[PDB]
């Protein structure tokens, strides 16, 4: 309930993940952190898919 | 003094940079200098004009401040124990060219409390070192010798960008007094600004609703 | 003013890190719009739109940047009036449901433990708390940032004399500005405690940037 | 618990050492119970130590200190329950303890008593006249009991009672009485998000503090900026019945456009033309000669009383008064005619006081005198 | 003198501008100069001419005036309380490139009479 | 040290002479030691203290006995074991 | 080439800037895991050696 804040569910967020435009900078602190750590991620998934 | 009376010694350390992120060495003076000198130049150039009959002058680069001292060094008299080969060529190694940068070593000076020019240290590089060798033993032991020291400053580029920044910053504040005019506010905050800052700018930067949409004791900002 | 200093000096999470989850909301509860409740129990049309002003100033106290949708009725509160507050930030598509407590001039008040989320710094506790973390860290400790920390361990189990509390002044005004820029340190005090006299004492007190 | 740097929130206390020729005392009802002893405050730190942070005293002191004070002396009379009106607090002011509680404490120079602003001033009724004429006689008294002392005083909030207690006003103690008009509204806020009104004499008393050790004892402390204030709660243009030239007058706290809110006055409580005691800096400088030839005094009791000891008064006396002359401290162009001393078996004294084991030294001062009025006559030159 | 005999001190004070519109500080000298020295120089060329005999020169920028003094900063003897480390800091950051214009400050020398 | 410089007076006649030449010595070398920053002090009184005579340290039944004392007092340095900061607002 | 010792508590940032103080061009925490070999960022223990080069 933290990570997911309410009402919230993780088709929510993707959604918001994939448009960042969409939050206007207003994203709650913790959440967007999430976000940021899931792209550094990507590189070590991109790799390992080669 | 508050607590002891010890003797505060001079200390010389060299770094391989400009930040002293990586120290080379160090050496500490066997008897403190007594006198220094700092020096401060800058040029200017006159103002030809054809039309003009003003008088004025405008600023040109000024050279780097310089520092001078006199060390003395000796082995002879009793408790005196440290050659002087030693300490002269530990003070040459610091003011030498650097092996893997290819210039000389940035140094610091320091002593006790001695403020040099509003700091605790003189940051630059050695531009001259003489040394006069003037007693002998009988197998040419060096036993007294005099070692002429002059430093131009060269400080770090860290604390330049933040001194600048903090006496000129970029968003300025100023509180309202009673009977202040906007004309007024923009001189204050726009005096440490800049390009200052004009009435009309400083009141859309704020909203405000009209020229006097300010009250005593409220807050006001200019941007650059 | 506190909003001035925010934007100015920017705003971060707060030291030490703290967490919060905030309360369930009842959701079977409020299935009646306030307006319509209000009316329905005769009450003024002048008061409506006071009491709409009342929760509006009271949530942009809360969020300044909310923007309210829609107002509920809690049914077991038939008038102490309980009310979910439904909001979004800004231009987002973000939605938000907050609780309230509505007393009839019109009176609104928050639920306390009502925000899920971190602790966040603004303006000048942003600066103080930045050069506290300063004077914790110590040089090696933060990975890939060697550099980065005051350095203040260096100076334990020296003599308590004129010429240590001359360097942890200099020490420290030196780092801070190397590493703190929006902060200007006006005067630092060396002491020592009389009743633990292996303890030093170092009074800091700084100004914020532009603040005159 | 192993050695290590730490942070902390708590606040240490060294002893001070240093000295100031004016230092005040907030006489006045505090949050907490106390002794009946004045308590010394080196910095805002020592009242939060010994009282809460609230009430009228905190933010006066607070006021002080923001202001450049550097030394002041807190004297409670009581818990801030025992408020009840105006005339209790006169009779609170009257008491006997407070009178040899300040004169057996020596750095006490000036007297502030912050509590005179809490009381409802709406009405202009001859009974407020008296009332307000019974106060500044009490703090008067205080100032008696031991010399030096000046007591900073309140004014009423409406101009028209304030000009008719200058008129009325009898006492032969004028000479140790400076009054400042008006109230102020300081940067503080309550908690209903008020300025809180506070009197411009906590602010004088750091400006008079501060501006010893800068221009001098015999600099008038008026023309100086005041600090954290937002703007007195009444305008200049209110004032113009309370100055006279050749009469009781105030001194007012006024605002420029540009030069923020500033101390407009000089002036004491002394109203007679001729008299040498007009203004406040020429009251100061006086005292601060006649407490050096006290301390220097001193060291000549129990003495031989002969030509001999009155040399090395007569000596030293010339000699310190010749260093504060040449620092523009007296007024004369000549040695002679800015001050003398006089001390000897028939320049001063007679055998009939040698017996009696008196000693009567005779001390003549030249002053100057502050510039108050600028005019100026333009004329066309003639050529 | 014509009142008091103060002794006068000699002071100096910065500015941004050339105008003297923003102040930027002040310092007053804990002790007098003992001498000061002006110097005014002008420059003249000489004029050749093909055909005149005369002898004549004319005038070429002169140089602005000089002026230079000697302060002395004392904190042994008694009576001098304030640090020669704060005197010299104020006086050079006086003399020093502003960090707003980018140039030295503009000076007034005051000194009694 | 003082056990060193102490046996030099060993065997030597117990007169005011000899403290003398004692009390000189051992006045000079602890001096030199407070100027080297070894001990607390910023007045020379405050740092050490040697008594040595025939009423300021002993009495004459001392004499008697074939004893000499001397009395010794130091100040010394505390180490910095504990640092704390506290960082407050300028009220400015 | 230099040779630096691992002690305890060190990570591969604080090894390489110990290491690269002496190399005419520094070295990075990335290449000085490649030149080693090193299975992962933390793949050293106490006592081992290391080497740097150019």
């Amino acid at each position: 309930s933290f990570y997911f804040i309410q009402e919230n569910t993780p088709e929510e967020l993707e959604d918001i993940y994939q448009h960042a435009n969409k939050a206007d900078g207003l994203l709650p602190p913790h959440q967007a952190f999430v976000f940021a750590f899931l792209k550094l991620l990507e590189t070590s998934n991109r790799l390992l898919n080669t | 003094s508050l607590i002891e009376r010890g003797l505060s010694k001079l200390t010389l350390t060299a770094f391989k940079d400009r930040e002293g992120k990586i120290s080379v060495g160090s050496l500490q003076a066997m008897y403190n200098p007594d006198a220094i000198q700092l020096d401060y130049q800058t040029h200017y150039q006159q103002d030809e004009s054809v039309n003009h009959t003003r008088k004025s002058s405008h600023y040109v680069s000024s050279p780097p401040a310089g520092l001078s001292l006199v060390l003395l060094f000796d082995a002879s008299m009793p408790g005196n124990n440290i050659p002087v080969e030693t300490q002269l060529t530990t003070l040459k190694a610091l003011c030498a060219v650097d092996p893997s940068t290819h210039v000389p070593h940035f140094l610091k000076i320091k002593w006790g409390k001695m403020r040099w020019e509003n700091k605790s240290y003189f940051a630059g590089r050695a531009s001259g070192l003489t040394i006069n060798y003037t007693l002998f033993d009988r197998d040419a032991t060096p036993l007294r010798a005099s070692a002429t020291l002059s430093l131009v400053a060269d400080e770090s580029f860290v604390i330049q960008a933040t001194e600048q920044q903090l006496k000129s910053p970029p968003v300025t504040t100023v509180s309202v007094t009673d009977m202040l005019t906007l004309p007024l506010i923009a001189l204050g905050a726009g005096a440490s600004l800049a390009s200052g800052i004009d009435y009309l700018s400083l009141a859309w930067q704020n909203d405000l609703d009209n020229l006097d949409d300010f009250t005593p004791g409220q807050t006001l900002q200019a941007q650059e | 003013t506190n909003k001035i200093l925010a934007d100015i000096y920017g705003r971060g999470w707060a030291f030490p890190p703290q967490f919060f989850i905030g309360e369930r909301i009842p959701y079977e509860d409020y299935s009646s719009d306030l307006n319509k409740y209000l009316s329905e129990k005769k009450i003024e049309a002048e008061q409506i739109v006071k009491i709409q002003a009342c929760i509006k100033e009271s949530v942009m106290c809360y969020d300044f940047h909310a923007k309210i949708t829609s107002t509920q009725v809690s049914k077991q509160t038939n008038l102490p009036l309980n009310i979910l507050v439904t909001y979004t930030l800004g231009d987002s598509e973000i939605s938000q449901k907050i609780q309230g407590v509505l007393r009839v001039p019109p009176q609104f008040s928050i639920k306390d433990n009502s925000r899920t989320g971190i602790a966040i710094a603004e303006g000048t506790q942003n600066v103080l708390q930045s050069i506290n973390i300063l004077f914790l860290t110590e040089p090696g400790e933060r990975i890939m940032r060697e550099d980065y920390g005051c350095g203040l361990n260096d100076y334990l189990f020296a003599n308590i004399s004129d010429e240590l509390m001359t360097d942890i002044q200099t020490h420290i005004e030196e780092r801070v500005l190397r590493y703190e820029p929006r902060a200007e340190i006006t005067s630092i005090q060396v002491n020592q405690r009389t009743n633990l006299p292996s303890t030093l004492h170092v009074q800091v007190t700084y100004a914020l940037r532009g603040s005159d | 618990t192993q050695p290590s740097v730490t942070i902390t929130e708590n606040l240490i206390f060294p002893k001070q050492n240093d000295s100031f020729i004016g230092i005040p005392v907030f006489i006045g009802y505090t949050s907490s119970p106390v002794d009946k002893t004045a308590i010394k405050l080196h910095s805002l730190a020592d009242f939060a130590r010994s009282f809460p942070e609230s009430g009228l005293m905190y933010y006066s002191v607070r006021h002080f200190f923001e202001n450049g004070g550097q030394q002041a002396y807190v004297l409670s009379l009581g818990t801030e329950q025992q408020l009840s009106d105006f005339s209790s607090l006169i009779t609170a002011l009257q008491q006997a303890w407070l009178a040899q509680t300040i004169a057996a404490e020596n750095d006490i120079t000036l007297i502030i008593t912050p509590d005179v602003i809490r009381f409802d001033q709406t009405e202009i009724s001859d009974t407020q006249r008296d009332l307000w004429l019974q106060l500044w006689q009490s703090v008067l008294n205080l100032c008696k009991s031991r010399r030096g002392i000046m007591g900073l005083l309140d004014a009423p909030d409406d101009p028209t009672l304030a000009a008719k207690c200058l008129q009325q006003f009898s006492s032969a103690d004028r000479q140790w009485g400076v009054v400042y008009w008006p109230l102020l509204k300081s940067a503080y806020q309550d908690n209903t998000q008020n300025p809180i009104v506070l009197s411009p004499t906590a602010a004088v008393a750091a400006v008079i503090q501060r501006n010893d050790n800068q221009q001098g004892v015999w600099t008038a402390p008026a023309n100086i900026a005041l600090s954290k204030v937002i703007s007195p709660v009444r305008a200049y243009i209110e004032a113009n019945a309370l100055f006279n030239p050749d009469g009781t007058s105030l001194n007012l706290v006024r605002s420029f456009p540009g030069k923020g809110i500033r101390i407009w006055g000089c002036r004491t409580l002394e109203n007679t033309h001729d008299s040498p005691w007009s203004y406040i800096q020429t009251r100061r400088l006086v005292s601060y000669i006649e407490a050096y030839m006290t301390q220097l005094g001193r060291a000549f009791v129990f003495e031989p009383n002969n030509a001999i000891t009155w040399m090395k008064f007569k000596g030293q006396a010339h000699n310190w008064l010749r260093q504060l002359w040449l620092k523009g401290g007296l007024r004369g162009t000549q040695e002679d005619q800015a001050f003398e001393v006089l001390l000897g078996v028939d320049e001063s004294m007679r055998e009939a006081d040698l017996r009696a084991g008196k000693m009567i030294i005779k001390i003549r001062l030249a002053v100057l005198i502050p510039a108050e009025f600028i005019e100026l006559n333009l004329t066309f030159d003639t050529r």
